[PDB]
This record gives structure tokens, sequence and C-alpha cells, in this order.
RNA sequence: GAGCUGUAAGUAAGCUUUGAUCCAGAGAUUUCCGAAUGGGGAAACCCAGCAUGAGUUAUGUCAUGUUAUCGAUAUGUGAAUACAUAGCAUAUCAGAAGGCACACCCGGAGAACUGAAACAUCUUAGUACCCGGAGGAAGAGAAAGAAAAUUCGAUUCCCUUAGUAGCGGCGAGCGAAACGGGAAGAGCCCAAACCAACAAGCUUGCUUGUUGGGGUUGUAGGACACUCUAUACGGAGUUACAAAGGACGACAUUAGACGAAUCAUCUGGAAAGAUGAAUCAAAGAAGGUAAUAAUCCUGUAGUCGAAAAUGUUGUCUCUCUUGAGUGGAUCCUGAGUACGACGGAGCACGUGAAAUUCCGUCGGAAUCUGGGAGGACCAUCUCCUAAGGCUAAAUACUCUCUAGUGACCGAUAGUGAACCAGUACCGUGAGGGAAAGGUGAAAAGCACCCCGGAAGGGGAGUGAAAUAGAACCUGAAACCGUGUGCU
RNA sequence: UGAGUAGCGAAAGACGGGUGAGAAUCCCGUCCACCGAUUGACUAAGGUUUCCAGAGGAAGGCUCGUCCGCUCUGGGUUAGUCGGGUCCUAAGCUGAGGCCGACAGGCGUAGGCGAUGGAUAACAGGUUGAUAUUCCUGUACCACCUAUAAUCGUUUUAAUCG
RNA sequence: UAGAUAGAAAAUAGGUGCCCGUACCGCAAACCGACACAGGUAGUCAAGAUGAGAAUUCUAAGGUGAGCGAGCGAACUCUCGU
């Protein structure tokens, strides 16, 4: 996927439309991402389980991976990504500013 | 144990190393059929290391015909 | 090969009352003959086999869901020791 | 499985015709006859049929 | 190029930027049954011989290799029976076997219901079924052809001729071909005469046989005699025309890489919708994304890419190889053949006036001044040159792979099978043969409290919705209940 | 719909005490009754885990169910001598070559296979929840192997094998 | 017997001896009958009283009370007694 952990995101769809986050997590077979503050999900946690305490968790749940997009290094603005081969190296560019991403 | 070092191996001591690593394996299981084995993970990788060293003997034998 | 003959020890109740009186059980290549299970213990484990008594396990049904299947035959050696004694532990 | 060990003769089929047209199936036999003839240099009894046989161009020995 | 140890969640233990998992080429391993082949056997099992080796004091036990039958080629031995012929024994062989794509091809053998308003000739039909043999195609094929002019020039296939000419209890029905228009095209090798060498009979005459040369036909050709031409100059080639290779190159297949361009607000759980203003386009195919997206993702147009294997090709190499003319003295040019009679069959053609072609049985030619054909037959004329062989393409089909398409189906449809289906189930067996798809965008799959043994439920909570809570989208009708206005 | 209708598949139960949310139906006890050339004890086919222990009560069980040949979990079958194979053959099957036959294939010799028959060495006691002529105890027997051997033989043999 | 070969072994001691089956039902609720079905299923053992007996009736060894019951005690049907 052109989203790779550990970068930083701007959610572009869903209801954290407009946040900004850290990507924690990837999943390459479902095309999902999981993102810091993003999609949050209250589970029911049975105190009964392996884990004593219990009751109602909140987590990070994954999104789909085109709901979120890469911030321009430079302007910070949401950017698509190409490719460059820079010494016989993929190199990640930032289609709006031209600047290597990582 | 890889490949390159199998090959840094002579053949008596790929022999020598298929004999340990069976003796080895033979021990892992009979731990885990008593119930004393927690690192099941060991069981798969000297499995592979003996097929390796079976690998290693038979493409000798074959390059040398 | 004698590594191979045998395949794991039978830990049970009627394996540990056998285990008192010196015999010990183990699960064995479905192939393998008495002989061939003797030759092996008294290779792997530096005892002196008194015996060797065996029998042979049918597949057993067995369900999980609406899958039926069943489980692999077994081989069941019983070797009863001479001399020596056999720590499985 | 019967045929002229010289020539392949062989039977055929066709049919028997009745008056009012009716067919049955029917053979033509070779007309095979059981001699000894030099085969690989050696006696042998085959079946020959009486036109392969005919004019001595077999030599029965 | 960052995750990974399948479905398949879980737990556990681990792996991975010192490059996992994953994708493609190549290689290694690949138990037992099965043609199954050491022998046996109720498949997936049992029991051996031999050699070598492991182990034991030794036996018992074990490992590896090998041992079926038939065929062919060699070697030895060799009966009745002398000679040697059966036979027997040994060795070699990537020799055979068996399978299947319910297709296409060739061949052996070959129905019936049925139609004829009954039925026998006839039809169904040389169809179904069975059997044998293949090949990637097969079959056919370079005129003993078609014809009747200004003749054409192997075979196959399409159009047309034409439902014509014909066949037919002249009933039902069966039903061409040549010409003309097209696809595709390609031509060759033997037998014989004769020559040389070798071997047997030993006229030790020259007969026979083998090998090599020579030769291939209708405009008659060849041998034979003679005259030119060349020892690969040229020409040809592994698709026939003889048969094996090698080097280099190109292209293609089997993984991949890059790849343009959108923001805002409104509604809403969510925007791709609406509204406003932009942008790319050799890309507005398509799928996905929380509703309907050229510009979010995967892609598309376009461009690039291969360590390795495979395929098709080009050039070199390699291999093989003479090519024409004149003469008419002699010689050759496919025999139990052609052909005939009888009995069948096949020809669209049912025996007919029945040519043309095959089979069984019996009889049985001619030899270039020859022989066959032009639908009985004869004459004339005309066209051919049988009784030997080979041959690509145009044609048939689809188990399969790759990329696509559809005024084709959309869960009683479409495959029997959207789902763990040739399953469950039924049958001694051959064989017959189902039913069964949908939570939600996300599992966030209902913590906690309460009645209950549980099941089940009421709250609470998650969610846009639980009135989406597990065969969980919608939820018709039959049918079953509770309440009630009028009766 | 018929309809809460027909049926619930040969029979003798009663009570007490347990267990349990729940008991005519499960467990234990006493009494009673039934079979007893047998409803008892073995065992060949056939079935194939139904066997044992613990747990369960949706469905199956013609009622009930706390129970079960049901469901879950984990167990259980031990052989030189028992039966079969490493022995034999019968009917029958198969069948190198062979004979026959459009194909397919049929028949058949030598040879094989093939028990329902022939041959063939282990008995008593004890023991577990579940195996026992199989495990254990005691005491045997059969074949083979190795070492030592009273004794006999030592190349026409003469002991020995056959 | 044809053949074979220097060696043979009464005894003593020590040792070796594989594969398959082995559970459970088996006149049955586990087999054949679609059923926890009044049918069918080869062979073996089979005590006492009575008796000719493996008949008869009652018992033993051993097993069993049958997988719907409670009442009532009409017609009618069945099976039985007078
Ligand atoms: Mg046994
Ligand atoms: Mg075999
Ligand atoms: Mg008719
Ligand atoms: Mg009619
Ligand atoms: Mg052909
Ligand atoms: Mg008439
Ligand atoms: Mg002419
Ligand atoms: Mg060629
Ligand atoms: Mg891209
Ligand atoms: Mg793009
Ligand atoms: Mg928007
Ligand atoms: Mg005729
Ligand atoms: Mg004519
Ligand atoms: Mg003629
Ligand atoms: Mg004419
Ligand atoms: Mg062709
Ligand atoms: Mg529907
Ligand atoms: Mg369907
Ligand atoms: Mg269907
Ligand atoms: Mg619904
Ligand atoms: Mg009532
Ligand atoms: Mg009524
Ligand atoms: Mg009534
Ligand atoms: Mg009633
Ligand atoms: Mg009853
Ligand atoms: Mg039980
Ligand atoms: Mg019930
Ligand atoms: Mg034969
Ligand atoms: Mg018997
Ligand atoms: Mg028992
Ligand atoms: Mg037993
Ligand atoms: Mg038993
Ligand atoms: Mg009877
Ligand atoms: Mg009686």
């Amino acid at each position: 996927m052109h989203i790779k952990k550990g970068d930083n995101v701007k959610v572009i769809a869903g209801k954290d439309k407009g946040k900004e986050g850290k990507v924690i997590a990837t999943l390459p077979k479902k095309d999902r991402v999981v993102v810091e503050g993003v999609n949050i999900m209250k589970k029911h946690q049975k105190p009964t389980q392996l884990n004593p305490e219990g009751g109602i968790l909140e987590t990070e749940a994954a999104i789909h991976v085109s709901n979120v997009q890469l911030l321009d290094p430079k302007t910070n603005e949401p950017t698509r990504v190409g490719y460059k081969f820079v010494d016989g190296k993929k190199v990640r560019i930032a289609k709006k500013s031209g600047e290597e991403i990582k | 144990m890889k490949a390159k070092e199998i090959r840094d191996l002579t053949t008596s001591e790929i022999e020598e190393q298929i004999k340990s690593s069976k003796e080895e394996l033979f021990n892992l299981r009979f731990q885990l059929a008593t119930g004393q084995l927690e690192e099941t993970a060991r069981i798969r990788t000297v499995r592979k290391t003996i097929a390796r060293l079976k690998t290693v003997a038979r493409e000798r034998e074959i390059e040398q015909s | 090969e004698a590594r191979d003959i045998l395949k794991r020890p039978v830990i049970t109740e009627k394996s540990s009352e056998a285990m008192a009186e010196d015999k010990y059980t183990f699960d064995v290549d479905t192939r393998v003959n008495k002989t061939q299970v003797k030759m092996a213990v008294e290779e792997i484990f530096n005892v002196k086999v008194a015996s060797v008594n065996i029998m042979n396990y049918k597949p057993k049904k067995k369900r999980m869901g609406r899958y039926q299947g069943y489980t692999n035959k077994r081989r069941k050696a019983i070797v009863t020791l001479k001399e020596g004694s056999i720590d499985l532990f | 499985g019967k045929q002229c060990f010289v020539t392949g003769r062989k039977a055929s089929t066709g049919n028997r015709r009745s008056h009012a047209l009716n067919s049955t199936k029917r053979r033509w036999n070779a007309n095979l006859q059981k001699v000894r003839i030099l085969v690989d240099g050696k006696p042998k009894k085959v079946w020959v049929s009486a036109r392969a046989l005919k004019s001595g161009k077999v030599t029965r020995v």
C-alpha cells in the first residue's frame, strides 16, 4: 500500500474527516490501516476473561486505506505519492512538493 | 542452521549434524508428549534444519555424478 | 531409525500402573515389528528389554462441527524392561 | 482370428437375401486349408487359401 | 519491500529490513495402492529369492539394490534323431503394456422403437451401442482424372448447380455430379530394363541371390548409343522430396516497474450525491472505498522490464547433390493382377439397359502395332497410362490455458453442484441422486444488573438502525393467536 | 383439515431411603413376580467403538428422565503354543506356452490360488473401571541358535544327511 | 534307495521366536428386517423334583419386570372361564 506504518496521515473520509494521526498498523490483505485517535470503537470487555478487570474498552478500529492521505512534508497538505529511482532505490515523492516523504 | 553454513560443513560433518538434529527432534517430541515443552517452535526449526542438511547432501552426491 | 520407530510415550492411568510394574508404553510407527521396537528401545535408553507386547488400534470416528472423519490408526507397544529404568520426565 | 498365412485373405460380411429381399447378415469365409510350408526356413502347418496355393506359387514342405 | 506461520477465529511458541511471508523460472525430496511388473491378494496388504551391508556370540531382526510377461537382438547349450531344429539358459533395450477430452478422425461389427397413417421391399441408418487404431488433426492426394473447347491440369474445404438429373412397394421417402465462383496450393520417391562388386550353383557356360549405381513416364518415359555440361561452381534441405548437429542474433511466453489530474460547503452514521469553483485526459475501461468518484485506492492509456526455462524464427555453419539434348535397332515400364461367372456389398442410382468400385469362390489376359475410360455394347475419335509408396496448407473438434464478449441466468433460475456435491441419502451392484446463498460500513458480535437449573427474556450498552443479535437485508399468502366497533 | 382424535409395539409390580430445579419413569434397599433345552453361559457370521470412566439433558428415546446403545471429554483390545498367515489340498477360480474365435475375447496344459476338511507346541490360579489360555504367579512344551559334551565317524565310505 | 560329505550328539548351560485378530453386541434395542420392529439368524454348554424324555409343571445357576401411566369397571370388538 502507499501508506506505511509510522506515516503521518490525514483522514479524508469518514466521521473523523479532517483528523490527523500516526499510522500504527496496516492490514495489507484488507487494504486497511489503523490511525491513532481515529475510528474509536467501544467494545464490551468481560472482566471474566483472562484479564480480571473488564468493562467498555475504547480502541481504534481499522479504516479503509483509501480514506487516509499522506501529508506533504513541506506544505503539510494532503498529497498523492509518486516514486523515483535514486541510485537504484525507490523513493516516495509527494506529488505536491516533489520532496521525499520519509 | 542455513544452507550457507551447511555448505561450509564437510560431508561427514553433515551426517553427524543430521544425527544430532534427529536426536534433538526426538527429545523435543518426547517432552511435548509428556507436557514439558513450552518452546514448541523448536520442533519446526529442527525439522527444517534436517531438511536443509539432507538437501545439501543430495546436491553434493548429485554433482559428484 | 530407532528415533523414527518410537514416536512418543503413552501417559494414561493404565500406562502409569504398567510403569509401576516396569512396563513402558509407546506409540510406534505403524509399520514396525515387535523386534524393531525392542532394538530401538535398547539403543535409545540403554536398557535391557525383557519383552515387547504390541497391538493395533483402529481409526476412531471423530466429529468437529459438521465435519466427520477419523483419527489416525495407532500401533502401541508395551516394553517390559529386564535391567535399568526409563525416565520420561 | 483365422486368415490366409500368405495373403491375409480373410472372411467378409454381407447379406443373405430372400426372394422378397429380406436381408440377414452372413459371412463369406476364405477357402483356407491347413498346409505345411516353409516359414522362416522351417516347416510349419499354417492356414493357406486355395487361391494362394493355386499354380504352385507356395512351396509345400 | 513489511509484515508473516492457509481455510480459521483462538492461545502458545516463533520468524522477518543480515529482506520473512508472498510471486515466477529451475532443481531436490516425493510413503503405499494403482498398467503394477519378485510371488500371492478380498486395491492401498501379506509372503519370498539373490547380492551387498547393519546388528547379534549366534539364530531371530533390519537397510539398499534387484528378480513379471511378451517382443526384438546377441551368446551358450541343445530332444525325439545324425546334421540341427523344438526346446532350454543367460545378457541388452527410455521396446510394448495402462490412462483419457462423454470432442474431432479412420476402420471392424452393427440395432430398434420409428416413417410408410397396417406391413414384409423400403425407412429410422450405416444412426445408437460395442470394438480396434490413431493424430494434433485424421482421411484424401499429384490422373489408367474431368470432359467435348480457344479444353482443363493432384487432393481437401466453402458457395452455386438443385430439392435439379435421377433412385423409389416410382409408395413413404432417398437425392447427386461435372461446369462456374472462392479458401489454399507443392510436388515427389520406388519396382523393372541396364551396370559394377560380392556369394552359391562350382560348364570352373552363365543362372540365381545380396549390395551399390541407374531410373521414374503419356508431348509416351527410361535403359541403351552418342553429344554437351560439373565435381559442389551452382542448387537443395530435416513439413514429403536423404538425415543429424553447432554458433550467434531477434521476437514471444512464464514474475514485475512507472503511470495524469479536486477542493469547499449542505444533507447525512458515512459523500463519490447536491451546490460552487477547479483540474487531467494517448488515461471518461472496470472494480473498490461508510450512498452514485476521470482527478481517494486498485487500475486504465502510454511506456519500461527478465537471473532462469520454454517456444517460434533469421543468418552463418552443417549436410546432401550434376544438369541438358539427339537416335529410333533391341530391352524395360508393377500377374494369379486386370478382367469374367456366381453370391454379396458400395456407388444419390433398391439389378436395373447398369457403366464406374470393392469382398468371398472359381476361372483368368495383353505387353506401346499394348492397356484403361468417355453410364450396357461395338466402331471411330478424344482423354488417360491401373495392378508400388510419400506428401504441407486451406477443413473438423475443445478436456485445457491466456485475454475478452453477451438487448444470456440471477438462488424453484443459471451447472446436478454459487454453500466441503457427484456429497448426504437410496441400492448387493451397475446405477440413481438432493436440500442448502445475504448481520453490519466496521465485530464495534450486547460490559454490567435482574427472573430462570438451563433455554428464554426485561433493562443497560454498541450501532444510523438490534424493530440488523447469528440460516441475523426485505419479509407477501395460506395458517395460528390476542383485543375489540357492529352483529 | 380430520383432532386434542387413532396410536404409544406381547409382560407385575409395591413401598422405603437417596439424588435433584424438577422423579410412576434415575440410584440403593426389602418384598413380590417372570424365564430357566432358558429371557442363563459361550461362540461363528454380521455390525464396527456401540465397550470403560467422568460430565450433560437441546435433539433422538413413541411418556418422563436427574437416565441411556444419545451428546461432550478422556480412556480401553498385550499371544512362539488360541484362530489365520510364514503348512496342505477340495469344489471353484486363475493360467506361461498352447487351441479356438470379426474385434472384444472363449477354452485350456504345466503351474498357482482357494476352507466349510487335513496337519500343527500351554496349562491352572490371580488380577483391572475397561484385556486376558495374550498381563502376573507357578509349572510346561515346540522350533531354531550358541558353547561344552559322555560316545560314534573319518572318503568304495557307512557315523551322519537324504 | 539315487545321491551328499567328516563330521554326527545323548546330555548340560545359555539364548532367539515375526505379522494379522483379540474391545463390545452376538435368539439381539448394537446382526438382516427404513423403527430401541411380537419375524429371521449356523454351532457349543444346559442343574433339581416328575418323567421314557431335551415332553409337562414348579425351581436352580444366572438373568429379568419389558420406555407411557392414573382411574372407571358402559355399549361394542377381541382373548378367556362357566
Ligand atoms: Mg497380538
Ligand atoms: Mg509385486
Ligand atoms: Mg408403420
Ligand atoms: Mg402409423
Ligand atoms: Mg494423411
Ligand atoms: Mg404397387
Ligand atoms: Mg494426350
Ligand atoms: Mg525428411
Ligand atoms: Mg501505480
Ligand atoms: Mg492515480
Ligand atoms: Mg467531498
Ligand atoms: Mg455382381
Ligand atoms: Mg464401360
Ligand atoms: Mg472396365
Ligand atoms: Mg458413351
Ligand atoms: Mg493437412
Ligand atoms: Mg429469494
Ligand atoms: Mg439449483
Ligand atoms: Mg438442483
Ligand atoms: Mg429478515
Ligand atoms: Mg379428550
Ligand atoms: Mg372423530
Ligand atoms: Mg374415541
Ligand atoms: Mg385410546
Ligand atoms: Mg411397550
Ligand atoms: Mg455404556
Ligand atoms: Mg421426551
Ligand atoms: Mg497367454
Ligand atoms: Mg477351517
Ligand atoms: Mg469384558
Ligand atoms: Mg480379548
Ligand atoms: Mg472378549
Ligand atoms: Mg433355523
Ligand atoms: Mg419346557
